[PDB]
């Protein structure tokens, strides 16, 4: 009970290293990407994503849940560089073509039913 | 025994962030832990022996062109099957659901006799047969 | 045969291009004319034989090199043993019906479902909610075309299956595809696609 | 089926065989695409007696896996008896 | 049993060396390869003279689908919904009500023919001879919402095609 | 202390006197098929659909009505058992009406599933069946009596839940008629309880016929407000519209009833 | 039978109309709407009582195998005719 | 002896010169290693017993074609190899130690089908 | 025009096959199985009717077995000849396609 | 045997593997849990998790085993279990012409040892396995998705995965490019709840809870 087998980390601080390094090379390959791809975005605004993508995931103290996030980080990061993804999977996370949608109580209680 | 050189992890189990479910549909859906009710139209009880996860219906509008019912819910159709209360309730808290459980409903036990039908001085004496 | 066999041409785009040892063959996952074409003696219709294959009699081709130009010849020469079988199934064929006769199964004919009770409430039944099937998981494979095609069924004891997984033998061929082209050029990665005989269908399922 | 004589010699020793024998365009030696209705016959299973389904019931006669071991001189075995080696063909062993 | 295909050792005598001198030399199986495709070349073509000559095709032939109905003209489909259960993409889309004079009849029945497979299980489900798969296959349309065959389509499609689609129901419905 | 030992397929079971066989079989998971029978009615034992096998005894008991005896083991799969269910299957379906595309129980008829599960696969009845005439009733339940099975469920129910003794049987033999013999309504607050106690198609509902299968329906499992008891209810729903209100067992409210104004 | 509504728009066999105001009516312009004239409805009244002496008779829609169910029909009301479910085919018995 | 076949009909499989001297090599070699497992384990009894049942055979049939008919191994040279891949596995069981007791146990419910 | 290294990236014909059948009856899962091998249809079918016949403890009658075995041949032609021209085909070799393809 | 319609019993082969199926749990008794044989004889060996490349290992190489060939690798969900997911062998002996199964489990987050070491045809079987149901396999020699597109987001093949998935294409004429929004059905699939109400199969009824 309680004990279980890791993936790569014996525990959080062993994993932030792995976040660290994850981000630095996700740091160094946007100014890259935005030149590969001709995306119309600015090396600031790739930046900015990815910083954004980190802190979604700023909360969890599971160094396995950790070790994960890495790993998939680390695949995503290996299509972007050989350019297996193409111009519209890099610019997925950008959602350009996706309606603002309301955010307080009383917008989303004009347009629908949902909470 | 396991010699596999294990670690330590004291909390809760939560695998939000990396079962690429949208934030949408973790923080706004409501799980339903419940043992479906007996078909009322049958007597068999096959169907009243696991516990089923449900999520809360969403809106359902008409197709403009054929009428036919559209959905935005990815989730409408997602029914799961657990052996166990405890099991339900385990998948839900580690996916980040809330979730209402209601704790199942068993038919009581209850005394028949053929003979009372028949009573010399009681009211269960039928009349037709 | 005659444009292709004895051609000198078609034997320098086949001979020797994309060798696989009889040892790797196995490693790998390959099945079919991939491990006959390595002089492997293994053909499902004979060891482990499915509906009526041990009642008739052909010859399973062997490759020498294990080559594009061997799997070829067990290709052309299987063409043949399925005539020669074809010819056994046109004169053994018997009478009788068509589909067990078990009508929790098999759907009643039309004309018994028209005229008996029995037979429209199995009709209805067998075509809304169908047959439920016992628990269990099996692993049933044949000697498909590509190779061997089999599939991991699993059963829960309703009328929909909980689980199934396809064994493409392709899948297998294709994640073969980057051993077998060490040290050939791009013309014959093209020989190398065609004789492991690759449909996407099976392997992307 | 139409070629001249003539055609007919050309094509057979450019091929080195007898093609008329073995044509691939089909001719009036096809089925009649109207066909005499069939009368098909019934399973072993059409009777009126001797019949129950009890007696025949193959999904009823499936059980459960058989636990062998469960953790909750003996000789050695192998799966099966070793393959029988193949035979060469005496149709045609070589090609 | 199993047999050799490439197993074979070449004579070694002077005529049979010099038989494979002549052939690298003169390219003899090459002239033979030749000679094949020659004789093609004089062989009556297999192509057919589309669309003035067709294809054959039989009684169990799976093509559009079609509504059928009794002799007196009364719809065959009494809403039962066995085609709407077994239909493997979900193409079918049913409604029913007590029709004015009670009867148990459809109000809506669509198909729709992008979401299908053309693979009859409709038919076979089918206890009244209903919905069938009709003979026609040459029903391409200009824009897609022309494939979402309502009640009103499926019921011209089989007063269209009743004439050959009871011919073919009535050469194939004892094997049925 | 005063429970008595009985077996069930070999499998002790501790059950108190007066339990009876089907009751006995319940307690180790095993339901016995049934038509007659229901838990919340008066024993009737004339479906027969019950039979079942006592080791050692040479006659098949009826489970709904037999009372357990110290000692016995119940054989509910055995051949003597399985064999009567086919024959009573077999007599069930001689004169049942091939009814059921046009049918609105299909897909939830207990006829149906039980002869799928215990019946045979075939017929062998070469003669003509029995058809009778429909008797009305209401507004609220259809009544098609070629179907009806004499189960006399709805003649239990009218008389002991609803208190209302208007439906009986009349005739002999295999011309016996469930009815009302005069014409009658039967319209009582508890009326439309009868379409779901009867398990054929031969009471229905009116507003609901034809208009859905029960395989396509979505259960949603609500509450009733039409009244003060609170009655739960099963809503069923079909592409965004409900199509009819069911009752939901709750042991200390309802049950399995509910008013005809919540259905 | 087929009849147009007062704006023009004919209705089908279900019932089924476009009201005046509403903007679904735009897909017919340019293009027809379609509808099957011969409604089953009406077509089945046409057909006529069948005269039997039996309290009970049987109805396979016709074309034996290529019918319907077979299903037997009481016939023992006097007020009403005995209608197959099936074909909606009536029969009747002969002087009661 | 008998003449040495000129294949052994499977790619990559080379002839073998000595297959006597070169079977009775592995075979020695596997009961040496097997030596070094404890004398109770169930893979020293069985691997033993059949390695000397094979090592009996070479030893008492000098025809090359003879001996495969007894040992049942398809082509003598496949024999080798399948030799060569014992001996593999013993060096590797020691490492394992598969003779030692479970683990650890399945949860209650980790092979009950249906669930 | 040496090949250094071989990356198939597939899926791009990925479907989901495998979990459609779970939402389908065994009977109304049969038509995926003639769409993945295309070539073998009737092959695929077979494949996937022994195994559901293996666990329904059911047994196929003798001419049924006879006919699978026919058509499991006549399908091993199609796919043959599928795969040799088109292997012709891609080498350069393209009368053989036509020849068999009317075949 | 003489039922036309009953799948009749091969009780000899039966026998063997229950016999083998003993021999392999009397080797390896520190990985095998349980062993089962099915009425349709179908050998199951059920392992530890850390028993994988052992297992797999002697299977391969015993000489009274002799599993050349790996027929397939794959993974079934089954919510209900602490571990959820279920990694199924499916080995062939060539050698003894024979079949046997092997069967271990893991969760979420728990690696298992990757078997290409054992088998090389277990390398694409694994992305498989990743890419369908989230499992990480140990020192692959390169684990990435292998079926799904490229960014997908999730596990398609775990049983809370919905079918139409969460996102969907399209193609804008603004940005020139495909595009990826959330799913919207013009049809919602119908969910149909065809189980019966009734046991079909007492052999399999389960223990009253
Ligand atoms: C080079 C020389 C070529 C000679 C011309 C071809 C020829 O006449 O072949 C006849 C004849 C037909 O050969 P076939 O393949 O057996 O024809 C199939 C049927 O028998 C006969 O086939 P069929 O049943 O269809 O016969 C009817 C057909 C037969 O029509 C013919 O007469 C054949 C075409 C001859 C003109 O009628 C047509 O279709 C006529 C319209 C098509 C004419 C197209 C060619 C026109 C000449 C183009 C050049 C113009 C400048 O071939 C020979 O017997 C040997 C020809 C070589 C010797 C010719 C010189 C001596
Ligand atoms: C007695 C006195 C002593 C001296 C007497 C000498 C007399 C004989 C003189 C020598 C004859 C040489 C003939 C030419 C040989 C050249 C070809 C060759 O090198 O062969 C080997 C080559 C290669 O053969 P290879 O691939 O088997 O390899 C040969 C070498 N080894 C085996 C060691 C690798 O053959 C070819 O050239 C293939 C031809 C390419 C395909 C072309 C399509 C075929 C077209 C056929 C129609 C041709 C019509 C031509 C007529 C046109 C009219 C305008
Ligand atoms: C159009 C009008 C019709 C006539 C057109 C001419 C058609 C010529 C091509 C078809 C030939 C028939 C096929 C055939 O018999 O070949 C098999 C035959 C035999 O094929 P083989 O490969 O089996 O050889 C058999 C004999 N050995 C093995 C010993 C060599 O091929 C030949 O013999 C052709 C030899 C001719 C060589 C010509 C090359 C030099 C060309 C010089 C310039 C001119
Ligand atoms: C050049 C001009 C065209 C040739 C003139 C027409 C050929 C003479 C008429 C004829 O067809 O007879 C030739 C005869 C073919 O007849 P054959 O097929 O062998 O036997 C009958 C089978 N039904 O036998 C022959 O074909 C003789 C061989 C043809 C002559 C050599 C032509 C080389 C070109
Ligand atoms: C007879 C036909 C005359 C007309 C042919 C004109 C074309 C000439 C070009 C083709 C070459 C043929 C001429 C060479 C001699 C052939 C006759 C001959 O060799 O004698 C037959 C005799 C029987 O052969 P056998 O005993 O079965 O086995 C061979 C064992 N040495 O074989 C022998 O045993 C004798 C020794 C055989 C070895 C001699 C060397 C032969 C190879 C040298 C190259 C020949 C070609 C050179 C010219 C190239 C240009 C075409
Ligand atoms: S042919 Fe098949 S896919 Fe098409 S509507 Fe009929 S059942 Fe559905
Ligand atoms: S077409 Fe046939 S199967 Fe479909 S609903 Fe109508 S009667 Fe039933
Ligand atoms: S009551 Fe049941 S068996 Fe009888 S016709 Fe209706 S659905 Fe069919
Ligand atoms: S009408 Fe229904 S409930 Fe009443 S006796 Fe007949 S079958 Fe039973
Ligand atoms: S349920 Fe017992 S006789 Fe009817
Ligand atoms: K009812
Ligand atoms: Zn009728």
């Amino acid at each position: 009970s309680t004990s279980v087998k890791p993936i790569f980390s014996r525990d959080m601080n062993e994993a932030k290293r792995r976040v660290r390094e994850l981000y630095r090379a996700w740091y160094r390959e946007v100014p890259n990407t935005v030149h590969l791809f001709q995306l119309d975005i600015s090396v600031k605004q790739g930046r900015d994503k990815v910083r954004e993508m980190f802190k979604k995931n700023a909360h969890i103290t599971d160094p396995r849940v950790v070790d994960l996030l890495v790993i998939k980080g680390k695949m995503e990061l290996e299509e972007t560089i050989k350019v297996w993804k193409q111009r519209t999977h890099v610019m997925r996370f950008f959602h350009e073509t996706e309606a603002p949608r309301p955010k307080d109580f009383l917008s989303k209680f004009y347009v629908g039913h949902d909470p | 025994t396991r010699d596999t050189q294990l670690i330590t992890v004291d909390e809760k189990l939560d695998i939000t962030t990396i079962t690429g479910v949208p934030e949408e549909h973790i923080k706004t859906r409501k799980a339903r832990i419940f043992v479906p009710a007996r078909n009322n139209m049958q007597s068999g009880v096959n169907n009243t022996k696991k516990w089923k996860m449900e999520f809360d219906t969403r809106e359902r509008w008409e197709n403009p062109l054929m009428g036919w019912a559209s959905t935005a819910d990815p989730l409408s159709n997602l029914v799961l099957t657990f052996s166990t209360k405890e099991d339900a309730v385990a998948f839900a808290e580690k996916n980040g659901w809330s979730y209402d459980v209601e704790e199942r409903k068993v038919p009581k036990p209850k005394s028949k006799s053929y003979g009372a039908n028949f009573s010399w001085n009681k009211r269960t004496r039928v009349s037709t047969k | 045969e005659e444009m292709l066999t004895n051609n000198r041409i078609w034997r320098n785009r086949t001979v020797d291009i994309g060798i696989v040892t009889a040892e790797d063959a196995l490693n790998y996952g390959f099945s079919g004319v991939m491990l006959r074409g390595s002089g492997i003696q293994w053909d499902l219709r004979k060891t482990q034989p499915y509906d009526v294959y041990d009642q008739v009699e052909f010859d399973v081709p062997i490759g020498s090199r294990g080559d594009c130009y061997d799997r070829y010849l067990c290709r052309v020469e299987e063409m043949r043993q399925s005539i020669r079988i074809i010819s056994q199934c046109l004169n053994k064929m018997p009478p009788g019906e068509i589909k067990v006769d078990d009508a929790k199964v098999s759907p009643p004919k039309r004309a018994e479902m028209k005229t008996s009770m029995e037979s429209l409430i199995h009709h209805f039944k067998l075509y809304t909610e169908g047959y439920q099937v016992p628990p269990g998981a099996t692993y049933t494979a044949i000697e498909a075309p590509k190779g061997e095609f089999g599939v991991y069924l699993v059963s829960d004891g309703s009328s929909r299956p909980y689980r199934c997984k396809i064994k493409a033998p392709g899948f297998a061929h294709l994640a073969g595809l980057d051993k077998m082209s060490k040290g050939h050029m791009l013309a014959d990665v093209v020989a190398i696609i065609g004789t492991q005989d690759i449909v996407f269908g099976e392997v992307d399922r | 089926a139409s070629a001249t004589r003539f055609i007919q010699w050309l094509r057979n020793w450019a091929s080195g065989r007898d093609l008329q024998a073995k044509l691939q365009l089909r001719y009036q030696e096809i089925s009649k695409r109207t066909q005499p209705p069939p009368k098909l016959p019934v399973g072993p299973s059409h009777k009126l007696s001797n019949n129950y389904y009890c007696t025949r019931d193959g999904r009823r006669e499936a059980m459960p896996p058989s636990i062998v071991m469960s953790s909750q001189e003996k000789k050695a075995v192998s799966p099966a008896p070793p393959i029988k080696r193949w035979e060469l063909s005496q149709d045609e062993p070589y090609l | 049993t199993y047999k050799y295909v490439n197993l074979r050792e070449p004579s070694m005598d002077m005529k049979s060396v010099t038989d494979r001198a002549a052939q690298t030399l003169l390219w003899t199986e090459l002239i033979r390869g030749l000679g094949m495709t020659l004789s093609y070349l004089f062989r009556e073509p297999a192509t057919i003279n589309y669309p003035f000559e067709k294809g054959p095709l039989s009684p169990r032939f799976r093509g559009e689908h079609a509504l059928r109905r009794y002799p007196s003209g009364e719809e065959r489909c009494i809403a039962c919904k066995l085609c709407e259960a077994v239909c493997p993409a979900q193409a079918i889309t049913i409604e029913a009500e007590p029709r004015a004079d009670g009867s148990r009849r459809t109000t809506r029945y669509d198909i729709d023919m992008t979401k299908c497979i053309y693979c009859g299980f409709c038919q076979e489900a089918c206890p009244v001879d209903a919905i069938v798969e009709g003979p026609n296959f040459e029903f391409s349309t200009e824009t897609h919402e022309e494939l979402l065959y309502n009640k009103e389509k499926l019921l011209n499609n089989g007063d269209k095609w009743e004439a050959e689609i009871a011919a073919n129901i009535q050469a194939d419905y004892l094997y049925r | 202390s005063n429970l008595i030992e009985v077996f069930v397929d070999g499998q002790s079971v501790m059950v108190e006197p007066g339990t009876t066989v089907l009751q006995a079989c319940e307690k180790v998971g095993m339901q016995i098929p049934r038509f007659c029978y229901h838990e919340r009615l008066s024993v009737a034992g004339n479906c027969r659909m019950c039979l079942v096998e006592i080791e050692k005894a040479p006659k098949v008991v009826a489970a709904c009505a037999m009372p357990v005896m110290k000692g016995w083991n119940i054989l509910t799969n055995s051949e003597k058992t399985k064999k009567a269910r086919e024959g009573v299957m077999e007599f069930l379906l001689a004169n049942h009406p091939l009814d059921c595309p046009i049918c609105d129980q299909g897909g939830e008829c207990d006829l149906q599933d039980q002869s799928m599960m215990f019946g045979s696969d075939r017929s062998r009845f070469l003669e003509g069946k029995r058809a009778v005439e429909d008797k009305n009733i209401g507004p609220l339940v259809k009544t098609i009596m070629t179907r009806c099975i004499q189960c006399t469920r709805c003649i239990r129910f009218a008389s002991e839940i609803a208190g209302v003794d208007d439906l009986g049987t009349t005739g002999r033999g295999n011309d016996m008629q469930v009815g009302t013999y005069i014409e009658k309504m039967f319209m009582s607050e508890l009326s439309g309880n009868i379409i779901d106690i009867c398990p054929v198609g031969a009471l229905t509902s009116k507003p609901y016929a034809f208009t859905a299968r029960p395989w396509e329906t979505r259960k949603t499992e609500s509450i009733d407000v039409m009244d003060a008891v609170g009655s739960n209810i099963v809503v069923s729903t079909r592409t965004g519209e409900v199509m009819r209100i069911l009752p939901r067992m709750h042991e200390d409210i309802n049950e399995e009833w509910i008013s005809d104004k919540t259905r | 039978g087929v009849r147009t509504s007062p704006t023009g728009e004919k209705v089908t066999h279900t019932g089924q109309v476009y009201d005046d105001g509403d903007y679904r009516k735009v897909r017919f312009v340019g293009r027809q709407k379609e509808v099957n004239e011969n409604f089953a409805i009406d077509l089945i009244a046409e057909q006529p009582v069948s005269q039997v002496g039996s309290r009970v008779i049987s109805c396979d829609g016709g074309g034996g195998a290529l019918g319907h169910p077979r299903v037997y029909i009481n016939l023992d009301k006097e007020t009403k005719t005995g209608t197959c479910g099936y074909c909606g085919l009536q029969f009747r018995q002969q002087h009661h | 002896a008998g003449l040495l076949k000129k294949t052994t009909g499977l790619v990559g499989l080379a002839v073998c010169e000595t297959p006597h001297e070169r079977l009775k090599i592995l075979y020695t070699k596997i009961l040496d290693v097997l030596g070094h497992i404890p004398k109770n384990a169930a893979y020293r009894k069985y691997t033993e017993q059949i390695t000397n049942e094979k090592l009996s055979m070479v030893k008492a049939e000098p025809d090359v074609k003879k001996l495969e008919e007894r040992l049942q191994g398809g082509q003598i040279e496949e024999v080798i190899l399948q030799a060569e891949n014992e001996l593999s596995l013993a060096r590797k069981m020691i490492q394992w130690k598969p003779w030692e007791p479970l683990v650890e146990e399945p949860p209650a419910s980790q092979w009950k089908w249906p669930i | 025009e040496m090949v250094r290294k071989c990356d198939p990236h597939i899926g791009l014909l990925h479907r989901g096959t495998e979990k459609l059948i779970e939402y389908k009856t065994y009977l109304q899962a049969l038509p995926y199985f003639d769409r993945l091998d295309y070539v073998s249809m009737m092959c695929n079918e077979q494949a996937y009717s022994l195994a559901v016949e293996k666990l329904l403890n059911i047994r196929p009658p003798p001419r049924a077995q006879w006919i699978r075995v026919l058509f499991g041949e006549i399908t091993r032609l199609l796919n043959h000849i599928m795969a040799v021209t088109t292997h012709a085909l891609d080498i350069g070799a393209m009368t053989p396609f036509f020849w068999m393809f009317e075949e | 045997d003489t039922r036309p319609t009953v799948r009749p019993r091969n009780d000899v082969a039966h026998k063997q593997l229950s016999a083998f199926g003993e021999y392999v749990a009397e080797i390896l008794p520190k990985y095998v849990q349980q062993v089962q044989v099915s009425c349709f004889n179908e050998l199951e060996i059920c392992i530890h998790p850390d028993g994988v490349i052992p297992v797999l290992t002697f299977l391969r190489d015993h000489s009274n085993a002799q599993f050349k060939s790996l027929a397939d690798l794959t993974a079934v969900d089954i919510p209900t279990r602490q571990n959820r997911f279920e990694i199924v062998y499916n080995l062939l002996s060539l050698r003894f012409n024979s079949r046997i199964r092997v069967k271990t489990y893991t969760d979420e987050l728990t690696p298992i040892e990757s078997s290409v070491p054992v088998y090389k045809a277990a390398n694409w079987y694994e992305r498989e396995i990743w890419d369908m149901f989230g499992v990480f396999f140990a020192n692959h020699p390169d684990l990435r998705r292998i079926l799904t597109d490229y960014g997908f987001e999730g596990h398609p093949f775990r049983k809370d995965f919905p079918l139409s998935g969460y996102v969907e294409l399209r193609y804008d004429d603004e940005v020139k490019r495909v595009v990826a929004e959330p799913v919207e059905l013009a049809q919602e699939f119908r969910k149909f709840d065809l189980n019966s109400p009734w046991e079909a199969f007492p052999a399999y009824r389960q223990p009253p809870e």
